[PDB]
């Protein structure tokens, strides 16, 4: 098999408009491959599409990870009586994520045809994307791009001759990262603050307007044509097994040139920052942690980073996770207590409230690690730490309540010497 | 919310005029039983004790909450008026 | 930053606002997105249309909403004190957001802060004088590799440096409009220096497409 991935080539990486050197709109798309054979795909029928991504081995690009086709394969029922809907999760509000803002407005096309080829598989008559309202301009992108489809046909009635109707609809937010989980988007799209819905009901089973709906992320169903063009088979020969395709990845931080950009499912970390971003700024030496997938995912210190590599499975190991991808590096200048309390800030400020655990512990998490930044503890208050990011693990509605307590785990787990230092030098500058 | 007092069958009397002492204001009674609440097991034993010592009685039969249809899902209703506005 | 109402000579009930006909038109067209017994859906687009319309929003404006779409003020409410793009406040002409979450913060986010502040006078959260520049620390934009970075109303401006935002600035106050995106070398969120992938033509229509279609 292949033992080694990384050195992904051109002719088989998917986003080939990532970076707008082309043209984005539907003429750059059909000459880059966009549209082409869509009928086919529409009339081979959703069982034949879904076997696709099921054997292409995709699995959740919007951070949980899960696999598509299995996923995507409820909605695969005869209807009630109630339409069905695929609503695609544009909202990119992970810090540290931007791959989606790219597919948007560079590669607009894509999503679109995705969102017909996903919807034809699931039987959904309309797409929603929920684009975050802070992204205007790729949203214009998007409806422009959405516009010229309708008017060659590619939607809307009978779209691209196959005989199946589809609407594809944008949406956009208006300020909440919490509106980027499943349930919480579909709140907001019914006109409701952006709070979660408990599960069950699953959205298959009753989502926006208490439909059958499907939440899929953007880049989910970006490649979604593209599976289904060039086969299952082709995706999954890349990366390792369980791990497969091609990823977006976002390197910011303490990089030397800081990128958005495609490689092989399970390339090393090491590799990763090197060959695209220019390497660690001061030299890989100079390194001291690595946030691999997003600020929900616990940070990794240099030791870890050198060896580990960048797909579901490797991560979990390193005690973390790939979440969307989102690399921020931090070199050996970080002031790593201040840098990681400054996403506890952020799910303090981005916590819908509903729920007790994470309405009163972000918060709470949020003064304590305040006070940890200057030193103003003792080193009795850690294990306290610990055990109120326990408390609020897994007994939340959202996952944004364990996104917020996996930053603190990682920090405590990997740099408590830190820590008790800096309370260290507060209690003797005030003894 | 809690039921946990609703468990047992109590006994108690009927109630006997109190009057505001001159002195003080307080709560006077000439009522020996205004404070005697006896606690049984079940309707049958509260009966029969009353019964033996001579004192007519009223039963009132338990009331038990009706059992409900709960369901999450329907706050999000397609068609039906359950549909909340807010959570 | 307070979430109760209380109404002023300025923001009140009787406070006029009221969709234009060309706004009534667009109104029509988000309503119509929307499965027929469901039109709460579009609070959200409206409440932002009559944003874009009068720059803010009085409870005037929240009521309109709610008697356009026949929901009960207080959902409304709801909705304009959950989402953050929804001014409450009177702002400047010029809303400036800088990213201050920690992939900006560790490309000297804070620098950009200081920029601001010192060329306009003003604190975060502070208006200018002139009504011109409003300023705002917020969180993740979504373009944390083009840090640190700057949203000036519906705009990006990216890969910034002192300098860089100094001169935007000079821009708004003349009256001009500055392009959005990176002010250094790059275009978007290639690296630096020259591309490491998608350096080959494009492949064509039908490229390895498998057989049987
Ligand atoms: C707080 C929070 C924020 C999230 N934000 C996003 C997001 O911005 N984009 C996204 O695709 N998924 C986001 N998710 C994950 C979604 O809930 C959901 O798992 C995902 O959209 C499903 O799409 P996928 O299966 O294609 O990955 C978020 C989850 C949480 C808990
Ligand atoms: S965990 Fe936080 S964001 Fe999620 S539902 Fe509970 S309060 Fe809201
Ligand atoms: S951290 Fe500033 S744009 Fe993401």
């Amino acid at each position: 098999k292949k033992t080694s991935f990384g050195s992904l080539k051109d002719e088989d990486r998917i986003f080939t408009n990532l970076y707008g050197r082309h043209d984005w709109r539907l003429k750059g798309a059909q000459s880059r491959g966009d549209w082409y054979k869509t009928k086919e795909i529409l009339l081979k029928g959703p069982d034949w599409i879904l076997g696709e991504v099921k054997t292409s081995g995709l699995r959740g690009r919007g951070g949980a990870g899960f696999p598509t086709g299995l996923k995507w394969s409820f909605m695969n029922k005869p209807s009630d009586g109630r339409p069905k809907y695929l609503v695609v999760n544009a909202d990119e509000g992970e810090p540290g994520t931007c791959k989606d803002r790219e597919i948007i407005r560079h590669d607009p096309h894509k999503l679109v045809e995705g969102c017909l080829v996903g919807g034809r598989a699931m039987g959904a008559r309309a797409a929603y994307i929920y684009i975050r309202g802070e992204f205007y301009n790729e949203a214009s992108n998007l409806q422009v791009a959405i516009r010229e489809a309708y008017e060659a046909g590619l939607i809307g009635k009978n779209a691209c001759g196959s005989g199946y109707d589809f609407d594809v609809f944008v949406v956009r937010g208006a300020g909440a990262y919490i509106c980027g989980e499943e349930t919480a988007l579909i709140e907001s799209i019914e006109g409701k603050q952006g709070k979660p819905r408990l599960k069950p009901p699953f959205p298959a089973d009753v989502g926006v307007f208490g439909c059958p709906t499907t939440v899929a992320n953007v880049e989910t169903v970006a490649v979604s044509p593209t599976i289904c063009r060039r086969g299952g088979a082709w995706f999954a020969s890349f990366g390792r097994e369980r791990n497969s395709g091609t990823k977006l990845f976002n390197i910011s931080g303490h990089v030397n040139n800081p990128c958005t950009v495609e490689e092989e499912m399970s390339v090393p970390l090491k590799e990763l920052i090197e060959k695209h971003a220019g390497g660690v700024t001061g030299g890989w030496d100079n390194l001291l942690a690595v946030i691999p997938g997003g600020s929900s995912t616990p940070l990794i210190p240099k030791s870890v980073c050198e060896t580990v590599l960048m797909d579901f499975d490797a991560l979990i190991q390193a005690q973390t996770g790939l979440g969307t991808a989102a690399v921020i590096v931090m070199d050996r200048s970080t002031d790593i207590v201040k840098a990681i309390a400054r996403l506890i800030e952020f799910y303090k400020h981005e916590s819908c409230g509903q729920c007790t655990p994470c309405r009163e512990g972000v918060d709470w998490m949020n003064k304590v690690m305040a006070r940890f930044v200057r030193g103003d503890a003792r080193p009795a208050e850690i294990d306290s730490l610990w055990e109120i990011s326990k408390q609020i693990e897994g007994h939340t509605i959202c996952a944004l309540g364990d996104g917020a307590a996996w930053p603190v785990q990682g920090l405590i787990r990997h740099f408590r010497p830190e820590l008790e230092e800096r309370m260290q030098q507060f209690a003797q500058q005030h003894q | 919310s809690g039921v946990n007092n609703t468990k047992k069958w109590k006994m108690e009397f009927d109630t006997r005029e109190r009057w505001e002492n001159p002195l003080m204001g307080w709560a006077s009674t000439a009522d020996p039983l205004s404070n005697l609440v006896l606690t049984f097991s079940t309707k049958e034993d509260a009966v029969a004790f009353a019964e033996k010592n001579g004192w007519s009685y009223d039963v009132e039969e338990r009331k038990v909450p009706k059992p409900k249809s709960k369901s999450y899902g329907a706050n999000f209703s397609w068609n039906k008026r359950t549909r909340v506005s807010t959570k | 930053a307070l979430f109760v109402h209380r109404d002023t000579p300025e923001n009140n009930p009787e406070t006029p606002f009221d969709f234009t006909p060309e706004n009534y038109k667009r109104i029509e067209a988000i309503v119509k997105n929307y499965p027929e017994g469901h039109k709460a859906a579009a609070v959200l687009p409206v409440l932002d249309l009559a944003q874009r319309q009068n720059g803010w929003l009085p409870i005037s404006a929240m009521n309109k909403v709610a008697e356009i779409l026949q929901v009960p003020p207080m959902r409304v409410y709801e909705v304009a004190t959950f989402y953050t793009m929804y001014n409450r406040k009177p702002v400047g002409k010029y809303h400036i957001q800088v990213c201050t979450t920690t992939p900006c913060m560790l490309r000297n986010s804070d620098s950009i802060l200081e920029a601001i502040q010192k060329k306009l006078g003003i604190k975060v959260g502070e208006t200018t004088p002139d009504k011109l520049f409003t300023l705002i620390e917020v969180e993740c934009l979504g373009a944390c590799v083009n840090a640190p970075m700057v949203q000036i109303n519906d705009n990006y401006y990216e890969d910034l440096t002192p300098k860089d935002i100094e001169e935007i600035i000079d821009e708004l106050k003349a009256g001009k409009i500055p392009k959005p995106g990176p002010r250094s070398g790059r275009f978007s969120c290639e690296p630096a220096g020259g591309l490491t992938s998608l350096t080959e033509p494009p492949k064509g229509p039908g490229f390895g497409v498998q057989a049987g279609l």
